[PDB]
RNA sequence: CGCGACCUCAGAUCAGACGUGGCGACCCGCUGAAUUUAAGCAUAUUAGUCAGCGGAGGAAAAGAAACUAACCAGGAUUCCCUCAGUAACGGCGAGUGAACAGGGAAGAGCCCAGCGCCGAAUCCCCGCCCCGCGGGGCGCGGGACAUGUGGCGUACGGAAG
RNA sequence: CGGCCCCCGGCGCGCGCCCGGGUCUUCCCGGAGUCGGGUUGCUUGGGAAUGCAGCCCAAAGCGGGUGGUAAACUCCAUCU
């Protein structure tokens, strides 16, 4: 539902993976500090969001993921199939969102088709284990049921009405 | 990690998920025209496990071949000839559909040269092959020294030939005791040096 | 008394042991492809004609349920290690219950 | 058709054999062409050795021919791993390489090993600018020719022994006969029914 | 109802490129007879040749083993001498008929997908410039491609850390 | 043999690129309507089917292919 998945893209939303602009300002702020001071570890835990279904996968089978988003208009949607099935094994949380193009736009991309979350950040921990229990609560542990449920196969609303109708006049043949 | 289980979820195309969405597109496909240039491969793996790479320059056409063999094509049936060649109904045309699916595909498209194909659907009538081509004179391709070879002008037209893993399959070729064959060079370069009199100066 | 014909033949060579070539080690099941494909089996399910075969190999017999193998899958080599796979299925959802 | 005392006969000129004939009138034109394919070629190389690299010795296959010693393809791997030189240096040391060749000989696979060091041994490289890494003073004194010729050391040099003189001694004139041969023949066919009659007397009981 | 994205598709005398036809001796893919021979004739032979059709090049095709072998084992292809008019095929008639060792010519080997690893580390196009001839860039800033996966190290002779 | 004019393959100043090898330990390791089987045509010396093609059935993972008389059992060889 929409105001779980605006909780999830406000979560993701400050996670967005480096740009070719900030890639130019970024390699050159780690050579001026080091032609100045030649820093050991300047920095110790750059995070970011993974993205990309053949690095996803490699995540979920690694249990290094912690929260598998993943997409729902995928054209071969055997690209994607088999994913939600995998998370269950591994027992990392996923949740399908709707549009492959929305969660695109996270990774300045068109569509990107997964996106995953490893190391969140400590201190907002606490937003990413709020909701996850939320996810697989609707996901992961409803798996017995959630492969059980066959789809489609309802007749056309011209056709379903001829059925109501010649239910109705079995149901006037009774009283 | 993804496309190895993409493998093996297409090498069971009879269950109930792959029979239904191997028929969902099988529609699909059959409602368009006889060829139909496709926007990205529908099966990514199987193509970059054949040579795609998804970057300017590399191209799919999805075409469509009408399944069954050959009918002699003689008037009424009549050939004229000794019975053992009153063959009109039972003939086989030893070339396969998918060397037929891309020489019609690379047929249309003569600035293009063609890598190979796959397989993406049948019906009963009618078989789907996704056929790559290559356009060599973009500097995506006419760059990359492991790209070079297709723009050398000696692969033109490589199907019409028979050279691609699809058409080099009707040719016969290849080592062994069960393909001699041809034994030199190709099918009728053996025949030629195996029925050419071979007399020297001093004899 | 070497001789070239009989039950100990040939010319008496001694025996270069050596670890060996690596492509004969080519269909093992390397435990992460183990885990492939049965991960699949499970989001896929079975084929038709083998669903129709372990329900032959349950109640009716087994030599009427491999000459169904024998027909379907070519070979008799093939047959019966599908049938033995088979009923390591049959065994695994009934006796593991 | 026939006649008298004669052949029967099956020439095969019932094809239209006249189109694919091959007159080989051009056959000194182009012996005088490969010899300026090699002339040409061994000046254009460097003192480097004409006629390529050193080939194995090889036993060939087939009983007709399996008493004598030809020259192979490349050493390989297992032969190249005692030598103790590198499976890709080895060619531009001047040393052909078959990686799919197999050793399962111990005498054939030291034959090769001593054949290669032997080479090495009696080669002489040339650094670029002299430096000089395993490798001396001026090159052997000018190296005492320039270029080879078919082949480095001699590939084929079929050998024999000996194997002067002995004396008769009993249990050799007394033995090893042909009864030896048509024994050992009749054991190695009577070997697979004798285990089958061994295995009907185990479940007699 | 509007707007934004993306997917599928259209259009244009769009910017920049490409394909067409000829020649066809040799070469590659298919298609393909009959005269004739068997003293007749159907299977066979002529012949997978003639004609038909399509693709090339200075050569083409082939080519680095899902091989040959069966012993002391050879080691991509192509060509020659043999094997050999032989094993085999065939109204077992007429006829047809390869290969492997062996000797030579020439000799050269390699690359990807995948499995993981590296913050897509990659490419195209445009613009002004380093600075140039006979024009191609590594350098600079923008628009695209691309995570449905570009580039690097890697290929079964094993490989990586 | 000489002299003339143009064209060509390769030594040395300035760009561009640049840690290999051995031993052990741990981990990785592969191409599917494809192989194969059936049947039906063609082809081949290839004969209980050498090759190819249609249609149907359709794989495996100490697997698969081959080992020239169909089959079942087994061992070994060889290739990927
Ligand atoms: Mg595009
Ligand atoms: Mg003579
Ligand atoms: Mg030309």
């Amino acid at each position: 539902d929409r105001q779980t998945a605006t909780q999830l893209l406000k979560l993701a939303h400050k996670y967005r993976p480096e740009t070719k602009q900030e890639k130019k300002q970024r390699l050159l702020a780690r050579a001026e500090k080091k032609a100045a001071g030649k820093g050991d570890v300047p920095t110790k835990r750059p995070p970011v969001l993974r993205a990309g279904v053949n690095t996803v996968t490699t995540l979920v089978e690694n249990k290094k993921a912690q929260l598998v988003v993943i997409a729902h208009d995928v054209d071969p949607i055997e690209l994607v199939v088999f994913l939600p099935a995998l998370c269950r094994k591994m027992g990392v949380p996923y949740c399908i969102i709707k549009g492959k193009a929305r969660l695109g736009r996270l990774v300045h991309r068109k569509t990107c088709t997964t996106v995953a979350f490893t190391q969140v950040n400590s201190e907002d921990k606490g937003a990413l284990a709020k909701l996850v229990e939320a996810i697989r609560t609707n996901y992961n542990d409803r798996y017995d049921e959630i492969r059980r449920h066959w789809g489609g196969n309802v007749l056309g609303p011209k056709s379903v009405a001829r059925i109501a109708k010649l239910e109705k006049a079995k149901a006037k043949e009774l009283a | 990690g993804a496309y190895k289980y993409i493998q093996e979820l297409w090498r069971k195309k009879q269950s109930d998920v792959m029979r239904f969405l191997l028929r969902v597109r099988c529609w699909q496909y059959r409602q368009l025209s006889a060829l139909h240039r496709a926007p990205r491969p529908t099966r990514p793996d199987k193509a970059r496990r054949l040579g795609y790479k998804a970057k300017q320059g590399y191209v799919i056409y999805r075409i469509r071949v009408r399944r069954g063999g050959r009918k002699r094509p003689v008037p009424k049936g009549a050939t004229y000839g000794k019975p053992v060649h009153h063959g009109v109904n039972q003939l086989k045309f030893a070339r396969s559909l998918q060397s037929v699916a891309e020489e019609r595909a690379g047929r249309h498209c003569g600035a293009l040269r063609v890598l190979n194909s796959y397989w993406v659907g049948e019906d009963s009538t009618y078989k789907f092959f996704e056929v790559i081509l290559i356009d060599p004179f973009h500097k995506a391709i006419r760059r990359n020294p492991d790209t070079q070879w297709i723009t050398k002008p000696v692969h033109k037209h490589r199907e019409m030939r028979g050279l691609t893993s699809a058409g080099r399959k009707s040719r016969g070729l290849g080592k062994g005791h069960k393909f001699h064959h041809t034994i030199g060079g190709s099918r009728r370069a053996a025949w030629r040096r195996r029925n050419t009199l071979q007399l020297h100066r001093y004899r | 008394y070497p001789m070239a014909v009989g039950l100990n033949k040939g010319h008496k060579v001694t025996k270069n042991v050596s670890k060996p070539r690596h492509s004969r080690r080519r269909g093992r099941l390397t435990k992460h492809t183990k885990f492939v494909r049965d991960m699949i089996r499970e989001v896929c399910g079975f084929a038709p004609y083998e669903r129709r075969a372990m329900e032959l190999l349950k109640v009716s017999k087994d030599k009427r349920a491999l000459k169904f193998i024998k027909k379907r899958v070519g070979t008799h080599i093939r047959a019966k290690r599908k049938r033995e796979e088979l009923s390591n299925v049959l065994a695994a959802m009934r006796k593991a219950a | 058709a026939p006649s008298r005392n004669g052949m029967v006969l099956k020439p095969h000129f019932h094809k239209d054999w006249q189109r694919r004939v091959a007159t080989w009138f051009n056959q000194p034109a182009r012996k005088i062409r490969r010899r300026k394919a090699r002339q040409a070629k061994a000046r254009r190389i460097a003192p480097r050795p004409a006629s390529g690299p050193i080939r194995p010795i090889v036993r060939c296959p087939t009983v007709r021919y399996h008493t004598k010693v030809r020259a192979g393809r490349g050493f390989s791997l297992e032969e190249l791993r005692v030598a103790g030189i590198h499976k890709k240096v080895a060619r531009t040391i001047g040393i052909s390489v078959d990686p799919r060749r197999r050793n399962k000989s111990t005498e054939s696979l030291q034959a090769n090993v001593q054949r290669l060091k032997e080479y090495r041994s009696k080669l002489i490289l040339f650094p670029r600018k002299p430096s000089a890494p395993k490798k001396g003073d001026s090159s052997a004194e000018e190296l005492k020719l320039a270029t080879q010729l078919t082949g480095p050391v001699m590939p084929v040099r079929n050998v024999y022994k000996k194997e002067k003189a002995r004396v008769i001694t009993e249990e050799e004139k007394n033995f090893k006969a042909f009864a030896s041969l048509r024994m050992a023949r009749a054991n190695a066919r009577l070997f697979g029914i004798r285990a089958k009659r061994a295995k009907e007397a185990a479940e007699q009981d």
